[PDB]
RNA sequence: ACAGGCGGUGGAAACUACCAAGCUGGAGUACGGUAGGGGCAGAGGGAAUUUCCGGUGGAGCGGUGAAAUGCGUAGAGAUCGGAAAGAACACCAACGGCGAAAGCACUCUGCUGGGCCGACACUGACACUGAGAGACGAAAGCUAGGGGAGCGAAUGGGAUUAGAUACCCCAGUAGUCCUAGCCGUAAACGAUGGAUACUAGGCGCUGUGCGUAUCGACCCGUGCAGUGUUGUAGCUAACGCGUUAAG
């Protein structure tokens, strides 16, 4: 498949939602906790770089997406 | 092959007491090694050859 | 980060282990600052050449001195000067690449044109 | 024989009692095969193996409550398609049943050794 | 020689190479051959004193033998420490030799008991040992040869430090850098040392005239 | 006067910066392969020890530098047979593997994280570090609820000693274990912060490719990412570091 940012933010989205309902049952994954926390990050920086090289394509991703945006 | 099933390949790997023997006497290598230990220990949970004697 | 903090240290430890070649990064800048050591006399050739659309340069240096190098203008601190306090590194043994609106160009070059600018370098 | 991509390959060895006659291991056979494919199954096979006595003598304890000392037993082997969620069910029967003695159900892969 | 023996010394002077064994290069080392027969050349119409430092035991002969032809001097057994550097005790004990071997023309070893006799044998017999090819040197040489770089490490340091040029064997196993004439290629056997060994030799005697 | 500071004004556009387009080497995604005690959860397995049940049998057993306490004719210890429980996994095992560390080793299975390599899908500098903050975090210890075989602070007893609130010996509580949570400290050490480029080599250990080759694997020869040991330059007060730098 392509490597757009939009669609590494989609497979992010899943990876990251596939281990929330994971952690509901094994809480005590601490290992993939320090894994959670990367795909977390990485998207934070990859809509870091869309945001300020255009503002369209980052409300449109975040309504679609049902992303929070941040403050500041 | 290198698996549970097979009695002639893992029984020339074994001493007389039933114990495991070193890589070096056995010369294998990592891959083969790791699996003799795996191969023995689930044989002998199926009772297929004694822990120990 | 800064290309050129690793241009001179590719260039001092070649002559720490004493060799010919160095095999440099090509660049719009170093490709002027080279430019300046062969006038100067510092290396005796240069040489252009490809491995992928990206470019290198291959040098050949001399055969109980020790050829010196130092940068000065940092990324965490720049540094400029004007034309009165122009260095003269060692009463003129040595020299000082600085770039000019007019490109880069020696210190004695600058002394003449009358224009200072950023000192990157000095040589001795 | 390739596997579809909704499940993988596991394997079956089991330890059944001696005593037991013709008839009752082709109810047993019968009663894994119809429990196995009832679930997400697919290329079921068994093989058969002999009384080759055990390396150690075993303990077990019927329903009855009484228990009884073994020194041989009839093997059997399976390999087959599951699901990855319907192995526990398996699993849990080689336990509860009288009739099995051992149960150990691996998931052998390839190596190149 | 060899892939877990090659020095990266070598390298300038290396052209291939093959299964296990190493090939050097006689392309540069034919204008060290030049270089240095023109300078040993040159230097023996002077008038100059050489030496040779050999002691490995295929070519202990060799090098004897390599001295009678040319009025050098030769160093067939070891070192023995502070040959040219420590040349004050040199001398005495060269003066010593040079007079023990007129205290055996006398008749003084009759009036000698047995076992005191035998010591001064003893004693003579330990200084031809190592101090046989240097009786007629009286004074330091001017450029001194190392035939092995090895096993006579000690040789080639002393005259790094009185400031000596010299030949050593740049072959693999050594630093070239301690040498200012280089000629490789002599670890092979007896036909690398005899091919350089009497060239070499060959040139001192028409520079001698 | 010079030097230097502030403001205005006319020019130069390399560099820092700004603005408009470009590339792929850094980074990341999609793929296709691959090793491992990565982590969590649930099942399975044997010896050994301890206690009880009995059989056999009859005087010591056990311990120490020497002895005693202690156990024992109310039948010990030893010896076969049997019930049950708890905790921990010899051999494999290292010049070994994984993990950010702390740490992870009897077996499988489930869910799941990370790394390496290949290449012809793609992205187009989306990078590094990180004050505050947040998470994880050996043992010990605490708060409830369970469990407790063995070992063992404390506390007793028997000895050694001038003394022995110790070292030794016999018994032994908390705790050591499980599930929830607190505590957030260690020589938590490689006593060495992280990222990046360059800088001689020798030995051999993995993981994954390439080519030769017996193309059955192997072996041999090399690339990449790691992991250990010697060592050149260079550094270092010295010891020593030394391509995984303390250059
Ligand atoms: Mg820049
Ligand atoms: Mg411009
Ligand atoms: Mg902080
Ligand atoms: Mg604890
Ligand atoms: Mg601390
Ligand atoms: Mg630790
Ligand atoms: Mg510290
Ligand atoms: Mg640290
Ligand atoms: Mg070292």
């Amino acid at each position: 498949n392509k490597g757009s940012v939009e669609f590494q933010v989609f497979c992010f989205t899943n990876k990251i939602r596939r281990l929330t309902l994971h952690l509901e049952l094994h809480k005590k994954d601490y290992s993939s906790q320090r894994g959670l926390r990367k795909t977390l990050g990485k998207r934070q920086r990859l809509l870091a770089y869309l945001l300020k090289i255009n503002g369209v394509r980052y409300k449109e991703l975040i309504s679609k997406l049902n992303i929070r945006e941040l403050k500041t | 092959r290198i698996d549970y099933r097979n009695m002639s390949l893992i029984s020339r790997f074994i001493s007389e007491q039933g114990k495991i023997l070193s890589r070096r006497v056995n010369r294998l290598t990592l891959k083969q090694q790791r699996l003799i230990t795996s191969a023995i220990k689930q044989a002998r949970i199926l009772s297929l050859l004694p822990f120990l004697n | 980060k800064d290309t050129i903090a690793d241009i001179i240290t590719c260039i001092r430890n070649a002559d720490m282990n004493r060799k010919g070649t160095v095999r440099i990064v090509s660049t719009n800048i170093t490709e002027n600052i080279v430019k300046i050591l062969l006038r100067e006399g510092f290396i005796e050739n240069a040489r252009k050449h490809q491995e992928r659309n990206k470019y290198f340069l291959v040098l050949t240096l001399r055969h109980l001195n020790t050829f010196h190098l130092k940068r000065v203008s940092r990324p965490g601190l720049r540094i400029y000067s004007n034309y009165q306090r122009i260095p003269r590194i060692l009463g003129g043994m040595g020299i000082a690449i600085l770039s000019t609106s007019r490109g880069i160009m020696t210190d004695r070059e600058a002394r003449l044109e009358g224009i200072g600018g950023e000192i990157l370098c000095y040589i001795w | 024989p390739q596997c579809p991509p909704g499940l993988r390959q596991y394997e079956t060895m089991a330890v059944l009692r001696p005593d037991m006659t013709e008839d009752e291991r082709l109810t047993l056979t019968q009663k894994y095969e119809e429990l196995l494919v009832a679930g997400g199954a697919m290329y079921v096979e068994v093989f058969n193996r002999g009384v080759i006595p055990l390396a150690y003598s075993i303990k077990r304890k019927n329903k009855a409550g009484e228990t009884n000392n073994y020194l041989d037993g009839i093997y059997l082997l399976f390999t087959y398609f599951t699901k990855p969620e319907s192995i526990s069910p398996l699993e849990a029967a080689l336990v509860t049943d009288d009739d099995v003695i051992r149960s150990s159900s691996f998931k052998i892969r390839k190596r190149k050794y | 020689h060899g892939t877990r023996k090659w020095n990266p010394r070598m390298s300038p002077y290396i052209s291939a190479k093959c299964k296990g064994i190493h090939i050097i290069n006689l392309t540069r080392t034919a204008r060290f051959l030049s270089e240095a027969c023109d300078l040993v050349f040159d230097a023996s119409s002077r008038g100059k004193q050489f030496l040779i430092v050999g002691t490995k035991n295929k070519a202990a002969d060799s090098v004897a033998r390599a001295a009678i032809r040319a009025r050098c001097h030769y160093v067939n057994k070891k070192w023995l420490g502070g040959m040219l550097t420590n040349w004050s005790t040199t001398e005495t004990r060269l003066h010593k030799f040079r007079d023990l071997r007129m205290e055996q023309t006398a008749g003084r070893l009759a009036r000698l008991p047995k076992r005191d006799a035998a010591v001064v044998k003893r004693q003579l017999s330990h200084l031809q040992t190592y101090l046989g090819g240097i009786k007629y040197m009286t004074g330091l040489p001017d450029i001194v040869i190392i035939v092995d770089q090895q096993e006579e490490y000690t040789a080639l340091r002393e005259c790094i430090t009185l400031g000596i040029p010299t030949i050593c064997l740049i072959d693999t196993n050594c630093n070239p850098d301690l040498a200012d004439i280089s000629i490789p290629a002599n670890d092979d056997a007896i036909a690398s040392i005899r091919l350089i060994l009497t060239k070499l030799v060959f040139a001192i005697c028409e520079g001698r005239s």
